[PDB]
RNA sequence: CCCAUAGUAGGCCUAAAAGCAGCCACCAAUUAAGAAAGCGUUCAAGCUCAACACCCACUACCUAAAAAAUCCCAAACAUAUAA
RNA sequence: CUCGAUGUUGGAUCAGGACAUCCCGAUGGUGCAGCCGCUAUUAAAGGUUCGUUUGUUCAACGAUUAAAGUCCUACGUGAUCU
């Protein structure tokens, strides 16, 4: 039981992917670098 | 592929899922619960 | 359709709070950027691949110095999500002909003109 | 000594001559001949028309996009007219009659062979649109019950609202955005193409700002 | 491990980067004579020289550019004055 | 006092820096004398060589 | 297998004028 | 939770309409109780609700499921200082 | 996917499994007096007929039965048969 129809990560019905805590922290870490890039490009 | 407007809630690209997770509303949390003060 | 992105000019207007956070001086802008690629160009549009080449950032984690001028900044803004930008700091001034061979770029962004590889007597 | 308070008065209120909802036709009187593209954007994003109260003080507010066919109009009309008090209540349509033609191919046919014949007409609705507006010498508590019953039976998320509850809804959303403690917001990231995120976002997201996904509206998104 | 901490002390995130652990000579002759410079250190030395020279070239070019524009503005302002002088007016005003 | 009133780990009190500076000098002197008097046998070393 | 209809729109195949 | 008398079955229409099929009014007795909000009766009776009294209920006012065919499916764990 | 072949209906043989239960068990409701029923919860251990016509799956009909259940298994099963 518990089959995903067709291929897992494409199509209409897909296997749900969830966002882990460290995935969030990774994204926020790069958001901080880009925010600082904005600043040093302002002068 | 599926069209931009669907009857079901379309699955998001994983990068977009992460974007949503990182931009969720965070309410202002008081230092001391207001019910614990006169 | 996916296209090039026009960035609003307000994005590059620093507020007084920003100056406190990052420590830059709006009245004494830094002359030179230190630019390092920290993100692959795979899975990015071709125009972003070509600007990375133009800026000499093909190899990741390799600092490059660039002039802090509008034309250069225009390129940097296209690839701002792929790089880290820091101001070049010159605590002992510019290198001279005598000390050309004794420079080191530290992780703080300071280019020192003496590199003794010795502990500080202080 | 239980403390009584002044009761609201509706002496200035005036009930129109025709209080009940009028009949909505299945199809326009003059049938449309030219077949039209699907144009799903007509139910996508925020509504710009019929977002404010006009004559009445109560209404059903759309919280999603969808198409209203004649069957829906009959449910709305019969339920509201049967439940409302004609003497003290009046109801008006805030949506046009079905006007967009929907084509269907004959059963069992393969793909191809041209577009299908027109089958029925629908009314596109966007989130934030008032669908039916009620007024008269009544309180929201009186009409909320049957208005909520009708809203539940619509093909999109909907909720009965009043002038007061609608304004409070908008004020609460504005307050949440002002007092939000998350330094990162969908608008800031998307409009600046931070992380190159626009490669996974639609151009519409610059104005939708993460609150709309397909035809669905997310009220808790800031 | 420790990359972020090293960066906080002004050191390279990787201990294989700049510093005495990497750059100092690995060995010397037992008698005392120093060893020929290591090949990796020679490359790093040359690499740093080009970077410093580029830093000086970019700076000097930017200074000359600012001085050239400042001299262009000064000339433009001076030119306006010369055009003012002309023959003395006559007529109703005299 | 409850199960969560205080942290699970025990409290650690580090030595007084002034008193410890004196203790450190004693330890260094003791080990130094072992070197002068040759109170060691086989030695080992960790050396960085060729990366 | 059902017998299908045909499209009634002819023409419209002109190329762009540049 | 507690408690409910009365002009009066208001008139009208109706075979009958008594708070409660419809139409009009919706005034008044008692400190307090709608010419009646929900049931009920062929019409009445009958049971509640809004009243008074008593007196701290010291109310949340956001909603809410599941079924398939060979055999569930890593093992596990709420507690030691973000790395 | 397979045409340098994955044999194509119904039946026979042997059946494996699902429960959305036809019968048997245990319960709630009923416009449940009783006898019979109707509806819902729980239950898959065990059981679920023989014949006339039709290649038929079905369907009709005769006689029964506590009941003659609904489905999946390459419309289960032809290197077992027809
Ligand atoms: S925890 Fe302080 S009032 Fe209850
Ligand atoms: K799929
Ligand atoms: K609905
Ligand atoms: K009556
Ligand atoms: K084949
Ligand atoms: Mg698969
Ligand atoms: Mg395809
Ligand atoms: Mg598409
Ligand atoms: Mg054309
Ligand atoms: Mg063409
Ligand atoms: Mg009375
Ligand atoms: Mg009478
Ligand atoms: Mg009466
Ligand atoms: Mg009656
Ligand atoms: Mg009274
Ligand atoms: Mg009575
Ligand atoms: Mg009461
Ligand atoms: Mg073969
Ligand atoms: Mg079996
Ligand atoms: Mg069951
Ligand atoms: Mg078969
Ligand atoms: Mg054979
Ligand atoms: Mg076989």
């Amino acid at each position: 039981r518990g089959r995903i129809p067709g291929r897992q990560w494409i199509g209409k019905h897909r296997r749900p992917r969830f966002v882990s805590l460290r995935a969030k922290q990774n994204m926020i870490r790069r958001l901080e670098i880009e925010a600082e890039n904005h600043y040093w490009l302002s002068m | 592929g599926s069209k931009a407007v669907t009857r079901h809630r379309r699955v998001m690209h994983f990068q977009r899922q992460k974007l949503m997770a990182v931009t969720e509303y965070i309410p202002p949390k008081p230092a001391i619960h207001p019910s614990c003060l006169p | 359709k996916f296209t090039r992105s026009r960035i609003p000019e307000k994005v590059f207007q620093a507020s007084p709070e920003d100056h406190e956070k990052y420590g830059g001086d709006p009245q004494n802008p830094h002359k030179l950027h230190i630019v390092t690629r920290i993100k692959s160009t795979r899975r990015r549009p071709y125009w972003e691949k070509d600007i990375i080449k133009m800026l000499g950032l093909e190899k990741a984690h390799t600092p490059q110095v660039h002039k802090n001028i509008p034309s250069v900044n225009a390129k940097l803004k296209v690839v701002k999500h792929l790089i880290r930008i820091k101001p070049l700091k010159l605590p002992q001034g510019l290198p001279a002909e005598e000390n050309m061979s004794n420079t080191c770029l530290k992780s703080t962004g300071e280019l020192v003109v003496q590199w003794h590889l010795k502990p500080v007597e202080q | 000594v239980k403390t009584l308070l002044p009761v609201p008065s509706f002496e200035d209120v005036s009930i129109p001559e025709k209080p009940k909802l009028r009949f909505i036709e299945r199809a326009p009187l003059v049938p449309k001949v030219r077949r039209e593209p699907k144009n799903l954007s007509d139910i996508r994003g925020p509504s710009t028309e019929a977002t404010e109260f006009t004559e009445g003080n109560f209404a059903i507010l759309a919280l999603g996009g969808g198409y209203l066919h004649w069957g829906h109009f009959e449910m709305m009309r019969l339920t509201i007219n049967r439940s409302m008090d004609p003497k003290n209540m009046f109801a008006i349509w805030r949506v046009p009659a079905p006007f967009k033609p929907i084509t269907r191919k004959s059963v069992g046919h393969r793909m191809g062979g041209g577009k299908g014949a027109i089958d029925h007409y629908v009314t596109p609705v966007k989130a934030g649109r008032l669908v039916v507006e009620m007024g008269g010498r009544c309180e929201f508590e009186e009409v909320q019950g049957f208005l909520d019953q009708v809203a539940h039976k619509l093909p999109f998320a909907a909720k009965a609202v009043s002038r007061g509850t609608l304004e409070k809804m908008r004020k609460d959303q504005e307050e949440r955005e002002r007092n939000n403690q998350n330094p990162w917001t969908f608008e800031r990231i998307a409009t600046a193409n931070m992380l190159g995120i626009r490669k996974v976002l639609s151009p519409y997201d610059l104005t939708h700002k993460g609150k709309y996904w397909g035809k669905f509206y997310m009220p808790k998104r800031v | 491990a420790g990359g972020q901490w090293r960066l906080q002390q002004g050191l390279a995130a990787n201990p294989s980067g700049y510093g005495p652990l990497t750059e100092l000579p690995d060995w010397s002759y037992a008698d005392g004579r120093p060893a020929p410079p290591m090949k990796g250190q020679l490359r790093r030395k040359a690499e740093r020289e080009t970077f410093a020279r580029r830093v000086v070239l970019l700076s000097q070019e930017m200074d000359a550019g600012l001085q050239a524009w400042q001299l262009r503005q000064q000339k433009l302002q001076e030119e306006q004055r010369k055009q003012e002088n002309a023959l003395k007016p006559k007529g109703a005003s005299l | 006092k409850t199960s969560l009133s205080s942290p699970p780990w025990p409290e650690v009190v580090l030595p007084d820096p002034v008193e410890e500076t004196r203790h450190h000098a004693e330890v260094v002197k003791k080990v130094n004398e072992m070197i002068v008097t040759g109170q060691y046998g086989r030695l080992f070393a960790v050396v960085h060589f060729a990366s | 297998k059902k017998s299908g209809g045909s499209s009634k729109n002819l023409g419209g195949k002109s190329s762009g004028r540049r």
